[PDB]
């Protein structure tokens, strides 16, 4: 049984309790056809609409132009103006991953930080990496590698502010872009954890976990360093005039300056945690079976929790290793292959990591090695789901995806705070 | 019977009277304007450690005590 | 590609990224299709996963069909289209 | 824009009432929570003796009395709506009264969404810990021990994400919670043992039990019996391990039980409150054992009589109960052994005025000329009335006009010397196929009546409550219902206005309706009806069919401006006396609030903040001037001047947005920048341009709240604001807060999305407190004008 809308409105008058959580069972208030709000229609390119922003003012979309001649793709991001029944008005056009040769079509995802609305992050990856050969039909793929493209773009300003236009363009129109390769077992994509802390992004590059913070500051000198208040750390400054990042406004690289600059400056911070060093340390100092250990073959890192208040990162380390069996002699004690897990808390402030839990050694009696990672990842999903606590609305990581060009179904673009749908 | 109600004092409500019918907007209690400073004994604080991080930490401490008590059987 | 699998009886909170994470170790995945419910905006609990090689799909099927994922036994089977 | 917010009438609705021995070990106290107000009383021979009224810097969400080991008397625990927790102690040194803050601190978590049933605070019977249910899937534990300098609180994960109610059980080895939760299978009851040592839950003494789908309350039965009582819509159950007793009385099925109170210290009798105002008595049959323990034999409910629609019930002494009402007047009732002629065992001793909820009001110069008087629509259901408030010389004078039904809207027609009141009465269907009234109300007791004879809509369930909407023509002197016009079957009257349209010299009563059928939930059709109360009789002039619900309706330069669902429409009154559409505006979600000043229209949307339209006389259409881009769920709007606009949101906040004066491009011309932010702590339903004083700084806007609080909003100059802001900051360094809550933190604009300090607003209540403090402790003056009586005393003249 569903109550009538006027009955709910009547109750608000006498109770003083009005909330979206109360009106959740209520159907959408307004749903506009995309065709009715889009302009200069006809066959108007290949606009793949992503969805509303958290503020509900902007609607994003992207285009993937191939250029059928070889072929290298170009990815463009757009920002539109929602005015209910009125036509969409374009407010920003940006080229993504500048000076990058994209062979295969990328599965891209646009994200927003929980409370930092000044910028958006765009992840992009291909099924397999482009090889170094060619087999008539195409360049072909490398079955052992995958490409990861990460880019951070600034959101258009709400209005006004420092209008120092030296004739167009302004203060916060920066772009950052990076690219790294990953090996098997290809790291999992965890956008809700990777962006749980504002202005930061946790990146798994198989060999290490990188915490990247990007921030802009003005005349005053109160807020300094998000990450790291030893292990490798880098902090660089940029003014207009280890994961390799090349910055830009809307053109090319801005002038990389130092601390003595006055006006407006951007800061890029990177704190890295070497997996192999962590694995070796935990086994050497905290493992009860450390004496039997010989060498580890492979590892798979999964994030369990991110605490943005205490700046702590909880990771699970799935490990394939080789060790001697228990000291009991029943014959030949030839070493065996075992699978286990290591849980470590990474303190972003201090940089020190602490051991939380050390698993036992489970014997791999001829498993497909693929099943080992499939089983280990199921236990991570089991753990996260088990300890899942509902968070506050407006504190969530808005993940936007439209897998329209990848043999995929998107029909509605919802703004569940204003009860608005964009029926595609 | 349903009655034989508690009595904390027989004198309560024995001299109560109000010469009015359905009218009492008297906010008689005098407002409290605190001007003096008296310190507090305690300060309420929340434990900053995550619930999952806390559980995995103490469960590992209990698992260590089960194996670290092997000086004697 | 050579084989298309049907993944069903999934918990509504299980994401496509989680589905990728569990199945990817068996072999190359051509595409994933986790079906969403337009009204609610949440998952339907079923999907389709297409492997690039038939062999990898069968091995994934044998190790994942009928085993618990977040306390709910997962259903993995063959579907042509 | 700079404003000054002050209180004319403090909130009068009762939100919570608790008893104990707070002021002394022998004194029997009654503590009343009136939103932010904490009224302290002492039960004596003459009744309730007033002590003091503690003004908290926060909405009282939890109020419990407890006595730990080796304590002289009871201590109070207060938890605010902004998660400010404090333990208070009462101390009196002959004549000097002081409230000591034993412990204080904020207990909010960045994670966790607030629960659907709100904040629940419970104390262990042995005073071992404090249990807080703030967010979904969490349970905060505050240990109690004066040995440590701090009180390390912690969270324990709760597998049940949708908890209805929770209580601490009596007679247990370890603190044990008992709660009702909901899940896809339905509603159940579960218990957990709280371990302070391990900081986790343990296996509950008794487990899984399938309870009613509408099981809403949990009762912790004291030490002798033990266990818990669960109250639902159809049944009352008892649980204590394998021991189970359930009763299904048909009398309680007609209305929802919403409050309880323990009468006997052993738990033999319980009072139960109903949504209809019916008072019950839950009896627990004792069964003494030869072991020395006691058990339960039966359960029985007995109808005592009728009281006010109670929020909290509280037994005081000698068969006298305090009825804490929020939808009507509070009472002092007497439980007698002998029933009267009506068959009621309860009789009223005293009635306390409650103005809340204020759903609509108007300012009129009733008796005499030039002295304003508020005429509100107060209360709901059988508690519904009209309150006439005025500043009387020889502070406030209220006159109650009981209606015995929910009033909705009010307007004044001076040419007719009467008021137009929309009202709604509840009717129950029987075996005759038609509905009957529960009690005689204002619409059924009118001198003359009429029924709508419209045929616009040419083409029910037994025991279902249906609303019957009427238009009441009430005299201005006697307040007698002169006429009651009954609308169509399944028709809800929403908006009401009294004006003259076009060149027509007749003043009309215009009503906006909506069709509410039991089949569909969405309002797909309505009407705009034009009435005229010529001389003792009402006449239907015209009707215009609409494709929705007519939410707001305001007169606009001799035209009828109306909001129909998501459309803001303008109507013209033709020579044939019909309404003709002129122009429309469709860029809205739920246009519920409209306000006009000249050619400008301030549109208030329920979900999409506020918007400013301008009517073009040459073109004959609207123009979207500016918009407030910040997301806000509106409750009420008001136009301050041509450039500034006042708003009230769902998070109990006030804001003022204006046209950007430094804007150069047209896109910047469309951005309403919020210049004023303030946390009021109330939920505003209506704004009014007026003043209760006979006619320093311009502006005077009255507003009515859900708690019955009436305030004023006056505009200040930039010089006066900078003076009052420094005086306000200097006043907080001399005036202390109970619970050590920063005033700056309390008045801060707080939402589940963002938190920002207060700006462009002055707390008038804090400023006027300067007159009540002692002469030596008034050194907030550091330049002279030592005698600052010229100010404040002149500021109090606005009331
Ligand atoms: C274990 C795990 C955890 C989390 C993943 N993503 S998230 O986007 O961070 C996330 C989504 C949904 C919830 C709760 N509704 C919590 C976090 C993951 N993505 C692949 C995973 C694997 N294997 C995996």
């Amino acid at each position: 049984r569903r109550e009538h809308v006027l009955k709910q409105l009547e109750r608000v008058k006498i109770s003083g309790q009005l909330s979206p959580r109360l009106f959740r069972k209520l159907p959408p208030r307004v749903c506009v056809s995309l065709k009715n709000i889009v302009d200069e229609d006809f066959l108007y390119a290949g606009h793949i609409f992503l969805g509303f922003s958290k503020c509900g003012r902007y609607v994003l979309s992207y285009t993937s132009s191939s250029g059928d001649d070889f072929s290298f793709y170009i990815y463009h991001l757009y920002w539109w103006e929602f005015n209910v029944h009125s036509k969409l008005k374009l407010v920003r056009q940006v080229r993504l991953f500048q000076d990058e040769e994209i062979y295969s079509d990328l599965y891209l995802t646009v994200c927003e930080w929980p409370s930092d609305a000044s910028k958006v992050i765009v992840f992009g990856f291909n099924t397999r990496s482009a090889n170094g050969m060619l087999m008539n039909m195409m360049m072909m793929s490398d079955e052992n590698h995958r490409d990861i493209y990460v880019s951070t773009v600034a959101v258009p300003p709400p209005g006004r502010c420092a209008a120092c236009q030296d004739a167009q363009c302004l203060r916060h129109g920066f772009m950052l872009h990076t690219k790294y390769q990953v090996v098997y077992p290809f790291p999992t994509f965890q956008p809700a954890f990777q962006l749980k802390k504002d202005q930061v992004v946790l990146l798994n590059t198989s060999y290490s976990l990188v915490a990247c913070a990007v921030s802009v500051h003005s005349a005053g000198d109160r807020s300094f360093c998000q990450i790291l208040y030893y292990v490798n750390y880098t902090k660089l400054y940029y003014v207009l005039e280890f994961v390799v990042t090349d910055l830009r406004g809307r053109n090319l690289r801005p002038m990389r300056e130092r601390t003595a600059v006055q006006g407006q400056y951007l800061t890029v911070e990177q704190l890295t945690l070497d997996f192999e060093y962590v694995i070796n340390e935990v086994i050497r100092h905290d493992a009860t079976w450390g004496h039997q250990f010989c060498s580890f073959s492979d590892y798979d890192i999964v994030i369990l929790e991110v605490c943005p208040e205490t700046n702590q990162v909880l990771i699970n380390i799935g490990l394939l290793l080789l060790a001697f069996p228990s000291p009991t002699e029943e014959g030949q004690l030839r070493p065996k292959t075992y699978h286990t897990s290591l849980k470590v808390a990474w303190d972003l402030n201090t940089g020190i990591f602490e051991t939380v839990s050390v698993g036992d050694l489970t014997e791999v009696k001829g498993q497909t090695s693929g099943s080992v990672w499939s089983s280990y990842r199921k236990s991570c999903v089991d753990m996260v789901m088990k300890w899942l606590v509902p968070e506050s609305s407006g504190r969530y990581v808005n993940r936007m995806t439209n897998e329209a060009l990848h043999k995929g179904s998107l029909k509605v673009l919802a703004d569940s705070e204003r009860y608005t749908w964009i029926v595609l | 019977f349903l009655k034989g109600l508690p009595v904390y004092n027989k004198s309560n409500f024995s001299r109560f009277h109000a010469d009015s019918v359905c009218k009492a907007s008297n906010r008689r209690p005098s407002v409290y304007l605190p001007t003096r400073e008296y310190p507090s004994e305690q300060i309420i604080v929340t434990e900053k450690t995550n619930i999952l991080l806390r559980y995995l930490h103490q469960q590992w401490d209990k698992k260590n005590a089960a194996k670290k008590r092997d000086q004697e059987q | 590609g050579p084989m298309r699998l049907y993944v069903g009886s999934l918990h509504f909170n299980i994401t496509e990224d989680m589905l990728r994470g569990i199945f990817e170790p068996f072999g190359r995945i051509e595409s994933i299709q986790l079906m969403m419910d337009s009204e609610t905006g949440r998952s339907k609990g079923y999907g389709f996963i297409t492997f690039s090689d038939s062999e990898c799909a069968k091995k994934a099927l044998e190790q994942l069909n009928g085993f618990e994922l977040a306390g709910r036994p997962m259903k993995v089977g063959h579907v042509t289209e | 824009s700079y404003n000054y917010v002050v209180t004319a009438q403090k909130p009068t609705a009762v939100n919570g009432c608790v008893t104990g021995h707070f002021t002394s070990a022998e004194d029997l106290n009654l503590l009343i929570a009136k939103n932010t107000r904490l009224e302290i009383y002492v039960v004596t021979a003459e009744g309730l003796r007033p002590v003091k009224e503690v003004g908290m810097y926060g909405k009282i969400a939890v109020m419990e009395l407890f006595r730990p080991k080796g304590e002289s008397k009871d201590l109070l625990f207060i938890l605010t709506a902004k998660y400010n927790a404090c333990i208070l102690e009462y101390k009196q040194s002959g004549e000097s009264i002081d409230i000591i803050t034993r412990a204080h601190g904020n207990v909010q978590d960045r994670i966790g969404r607030p629960s659907e049933t709100g904040i629940i605070g419970i104390i262990d019977p042995e005073c071992r810990m404090i249990g807080l249910r703030l967010y979904d899937g969490l349970f905060k534990v505050i240990p109690l021990d004066r040995d440590n300098k701090e009180l390390k609180a912690f969270n324990i994960r709760l597998e049940e994400l949708h908890v209805i109610d929770v209580k601490f059980l009596y007679g247990c080895q370890a603190p044990t919670i008992c709660f009702v939760y909901q899940d896809p299978q339905g509603r159940h009851v579960k218990t957990y043992e709280v371990s302070l040592r391990e900081k986790e839950f343990n296996k509950g003494p008794w487990k899984q039990e399938n309870v009613e789908a509408e099981a809403s309350m949990v009762i912790a039965v004291p030490e002798p019996f033990g266990g818990a009582i669960i109250i639902g819509q159809e049944s009352i159950t008892y649980h204590n391990g394998d021991k189970y007793l359930a009763i299904a009385p048909p009398i309680i099925k007609q209305s929802t039980i919403v409050c309880h109170n323990r009468v006997d210290p052993n738990g033999s009798r319980y009072l139960l409150g109903d949504m209809e105002g019916r008072l019950f008595m839950l009896l627990l049959e004792k069964e003494e054992q030869m072991d020395g323990t006691v058990t339960l034999k039966d359960l029985r409910v007995e109808l005592l009589g009728e009281t006010s629609i109670a929020e909290c019930l509280t037994y005081l002494d000698n068969g006298v109960v305090f009825v804490g009402s929020r939808l009507g007047d509070s009472q002092l009732v007497k439980l007698n052994v002998d029933s009267n002629e009506q068959g009621s065992y309860v009789v009223a001793m005293e009635t306390f005025t409650n103005l809340g909820p204020i759903v609509d009001m108007c300012v009129v110069d009733l008796e005499r000329q030039g002295q304003g008087q508020l005429v509100t629509c107060s209360g709901a259901f059988k508690e519904g009335s009209l309150r006439i408030i005025r500043n009387g010389i020889g502070k406030l004078h209220i006159r109650t006009v009981p209606l015995y039904e929910s009033p909705r809207k009010i307007c004044y027609q001076e040419v007719s010397q009467c008021f137009g009141v929309l009202s709604s009465r509840i009717e129950v269907q029987d075996t005759s196929g038609g509905t009957t009234a529960l009690r005689p109300s204002a619409s059924t007791q009118a001198l003359s009546s009429s029924v709508s004879s419209s045929k616009l809509f040419s083409s029910t369930s037994f025991g279902e409550e249906v609303e019957v909407h009427n238009l009441l023509i009430i005299d201005q002197h006697t307040f007698e219902v002169l006429h009651a016009h009954q609308f169509l079957q399944n028709e809800y009257a929403l908006s009401l206005v009294s004006c003259k349209l076009g060149k027509d010299p007749n003043t009309y009563f215009i009503v906006g309706t909506a069709m509410v059928y039991p089949e569909e939930a969405e309002p797909k059709q309505g009407r705009i009806v034009v009435f005229q109360y010529s001389d003792g009789k009402l006449q239907t002039v015209a009707e215009k069919e609409v494709k929705g619900a007519v939410y707001s309706m305001v007169e606009f330069n001799g035209k009828l401006l109306a909001s129909i669902n998501s459309t803001v429409r303008l109507y013209e009154w033709t020579t044939e006396k019909e309404l003709r559409t002129e122009c429309n505006h469709y860029n809205n979600i739920m246009a519920l609030y409209l306000k006009t000043k000249g050619d400008f229209i301030l549109v208030g949307d329920l979900m999409r903040s506020v918007l400013l339209l301008a009517y073009k006389p040459m073109e004959g259409n609207f123009e979207e001037i500016a918009r407030d881009f910040n997301p806000n769920w509106m409750s009420a709007v008001e136009i301050l001047d041509d450039d500034n606009f006042l708003g009230a949101e769902n998070a109990f906040n006030l804001f003022v947005c204006q046209k950007d004066s430094a804007a150069t491009t047209d896109e910047e011309r469309q951005h309403l920048q919020e210049v004023g932010l303030f946390h009021l702590g109330e939920f505003v339903n209506v704004f009014c341009h007026g003043s209760l004083v006979m006619q320093p700084t311009q502006g005077s806007v009255l507003f009515g709240t859900v708690n019955g609080m009436i305030g004023l909003v006056t505009s200040l100059s930039e010089s006066w604001y900078n003076l009052l802001l420094d005086m306000q900051n200097r006043l907080n360094k001399v005036i202390k807060s109970v619970g050590k809550i920063e005033h700056s933190f309390w008045r801060s604009f707080h939402t589940e999305r963002k938190t920002e300090p207060a700006t462009g607003f002055i707390d008038g209540d804090l400023i006027e407190s300067f007159l009540d403090i002692s002469r030596p402790k008034m050194q907030e003056v550091v330049a002279t004008a030592d005698d600052l009586i010229k100010v404040v005393e002149e500021l109090t003249r606005i009331h």
